[PDB]
């Protein structure tokens, strides 16, 4: 009852940091061609896709 | 389904690097990147009468298409197909932001060229749009052709050659004509997305459309619904349609293959060419050239 | 230089 | 845990909303391209003397035009404590630029050009005859030679002028006006041969490159010694010619065998070139 919810929410709240997550790194990207140096990072949006996909196997 | 706990956990721990990150970049960004670029003596209306004037090396040089016009810097393609090529638009690792307002797609951003290795000279080209004022006036002084180019993550390459090129003026919300196609990329711009029929496809089609930018609509995309136009935030500049086949001026997704839910609108804004790679794929490379015709 |  | 995921879950969301505002600030501050340390002074006129006189003091890249152009070009001026403007044509200093180069390249010119002067260049033959000859106004060359001591020289050519592309823009000038380089365009006597002051002399001489031979040989001195210079038969100033790093150099270092170097035979022996070389003009009333 207070998971039913709950669970909805979380599940909307990893597709917002998924797209987060991509929209900093093409943010950060762009600014290779404006700032002295850049932030060699990594998105990692295979740990999401787990994220995501087990929430699932919690909703049936 | 206790385990759900582990979920935010990741998620809000997943914040704070994101927060470290954009924090470092913000810090780097005290201070801007430089270059060096000495400007090569040989100069001319564009690249076509400079490498006819000699100038045989691909690197940046000073144009005056016309005396009433202040020289510019660009980029010349000298060993593409006979060379004489002005970069129009270039796209490559990402390094420039193209969801860019009207003004600057009008005045042209983004790095033209970059010092390589020691040279004393900018022999590379960078990301950048030439502007929409400076391509204008380039098209219209006589027939133009354009030779659109790109690669994707896999490393293969394709193109689309048009014979004829055209851009009118900002009056004309710099409306865009091209004819004459040719080439392996699919001719996205004259006849839509190949995987579309009917009128799904004609909406795709990019010749005869208006310039727009997501802070200035002229969209085929008729209606009155503010959420919902061709070019929305950090979406490129381009002539959109309803809306679109392919977008040179997109967000650049590293890998090539995204997702509608990696999407800020949910929509495919990246570097597209649907008639080669399809719709929800962002080249690696992709370029637009321009020289006058014979 | 000088050509003889 | 009944109500602990409740707040893990506005906490975060909450900093996300936060996250995004300085992920906009981020974006703001990234619009910007690339500062260039290379740009094109505002003051133009007819030459570096004219922008000199309109109030220009620091060397570097303007746009000049002279009156017969129809069309403004950029060139590098160099501005001295004392009002004098000089625009210089040429200039040698690391061997980074090939001169061998043709008809077309050294009308039009090659090279590039720095604010800091720091680059080789051949400014266009078609710009140092409009330069040279826009007005009534005579010129004069000023050459400038340095070797790899550090030690320089200067000879000074007064009536300086480049002709037009339909005289090959022959080289002429009234008389040598003095420097310690000595007078290399009055030909050199090398040795034996009487005839070999007169055939090694440049004033009067047509300029020749590779592909348009217009000298006073029977072979192609421009060809044979790789470069674009107003060539008799063939050299005794060769200041285009290939770089030879550490300045001495020999025959044995050469394809066809010929002193190719950048050379000045008055002040250095022809197997030795030059570390720097410079060719400026200015009007002659300014050395006076
Ligand atoms: C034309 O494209 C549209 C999609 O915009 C297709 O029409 C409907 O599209 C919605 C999704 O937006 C589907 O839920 C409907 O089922 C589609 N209608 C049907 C059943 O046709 C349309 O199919 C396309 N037409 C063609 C083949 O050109
Ligand atoms: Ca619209
Ligand atoms: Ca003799
Ligand atoms: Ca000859």
């Amino acid at each position: 009852q207070h998971i039913q919810l709950l669970q909805k929410n979380v599940r909307a709240q990893l597709v917002d940091m998924k797209r987060l997550e991509v929209d900093i790194d093409i943010k950060i990207r762009s600014c290779r061609g404006s700032c002295s140096r850049a932030l060699a990072r990594e998105v990692d949006l295979k740990d999401y896709e787990d994220q995501q996909k087990q929430l699932e196997q919690v909703i049936a | 389904l206790r385990v759900l706990r582990s979920i935010l956990e990741n998620l809000r721990s997943k914040i704070q690097k994101l927060e470290s990150d954009v924090s470092a970049q913000m810090e780097y960004c005290r201070t801007p990147c430089t270059v060096s670029c000495n400007i090569p003596v040989v100069s001319g209306k564009e690249c076509e009468e400079i490498i006819r004037k000699g100038g045989e090396t691909s690197e940046m040089y000073l144009i005056q298409p016309d005396s009433s016009v202040k020289p510019y810097r660009v980029y010349c393609d000298m060993n593409t197909e006979n060379g004489g090529w002005t970069v129009i638009q270039n796209r490559q690792d990402g390094s420039v932001d193209f969801g860019r307002k009207w003004d600057p797609y009008k005045q042209g951003f983004g790095n033209v060229a970059t010092n390589t290795d020691g040279k004393n000279y900018c022999g590379l080209p960078g990301e950048y749009w030439l502007g929409n004022d400076k391509i204008s006036q380039l098209t219209r002084m006589g027939p133009t052709e354009l030779l659109i180019e790109m690669e994707d993550w896999k490393g293969d390459k394709v193109k689309a050659h048009y014979g004829g090129f055209t851009v009118q003026n900002e009056a004309n919300k710099y409306q865009i004509s091209v004819n004459k196609y040719r080439g392996t990329a699919g001719n996205a711009l004259m006849d839509g997305a190949s995987q579309l029929m009917g009128e799904n496809r004609t909406m795709t089609i990019h010749n005869g459309m208006f310039f727009s930018t997501y802070d200035r609509d002229n969209d085929g995309w008729l209606t009155s619904d503010p959420r919902k136009q061709c070019s929305k935030e950090a979406g490129g500049g381009w002539w959109y349609n309803r809306c679109h086949a392919a977008n040179p001026n997109g967000r650049y997704y590293w890998g090539g293959q995204y997702t509608w839910d990696m999407a800020k609108h949910g929509t495919d804004d990246g570097v597209v060419w649907m008639n080669w790679k399809g719709s929800w794929y962002s080249m690696r490379k992709m370029s637009m050239k321009i020289r006058p015709f014979f | 230089g000088h050509r003889p | 845990s009944i109500r602990y995921l409740q707040e893990i879950y506005n906490s975060n969301n909450q900093k996300i909303v936060n996250l995004k505002e300085k992920v906009a600030q981020l974006e703001a501050q990234c619009q910007e391209p690339c500062k260039d340390t290379v740009q094109i002074h505002d003051i133009t006129g007819k030459d570096c003397q004219d922008i000199a006189n309109k109030g220009a003091k620091q060397s570097g890249l303007y746009f000049i035009k002279p009156l017969k152009a129809n069309q403004q070009f950029l060139v590098y001026c160099e501005i001295d404590g004392s009002g004098n403007g000089w625009t210089v044509f040429q200039k040698r200093l690391d061997g980074s630029v090939d001169f061998k180069k043709n008809w077309i390249q050294y009308k039009e010119g090659f090279g590039h050009l720095s604010p800091t002067g720091t680059t080789e260049f051949w400014l266009g033959n078609e710009k140092i005859h409009l330069i040279s000859t826009q007005s009534a106004i005579p010129y004069a060359l000023r050459v400038e030679l340095e070797d790899w001591n550090g030690r320089t020289s200067t000879a000074d050519y007064a009536m300086f002028k480049v002709g037009p592309e339909a005289d090959k823009y022959r080289l002429t000038y009234a008389y040598f006006a003095g420097g310690d380089a000595g007078d290399a365009f009055d030909g050199f006597d090398f040795g034996d041969d009487p005839s070999d002051k007169f055939f090694t002399s440049h004033n009067g001489m047509q300029f020749s490159t590779w592909d348009n031979d217009n000298d006073k040989f029977e072979g192609n001195c421009a060809e044979q010694d790789g470069s674009g210079w107003w060539m008799n038969k063939c050299h005794a100033g060769h200041l285009n010619g290939v770089y030879y790093q550490g300045g001495t150099y020999s025959k044995a270092s050469t394809p066809n065998g010929y002193d190719n170097g950048i050379i000045w035979a008055t002040w250095k022996t022809r197997w030795y070139s030059m570390k720097k070389t410079t060719m400026k003009i200015i009007p002659f009333n300014r050395l006076t």
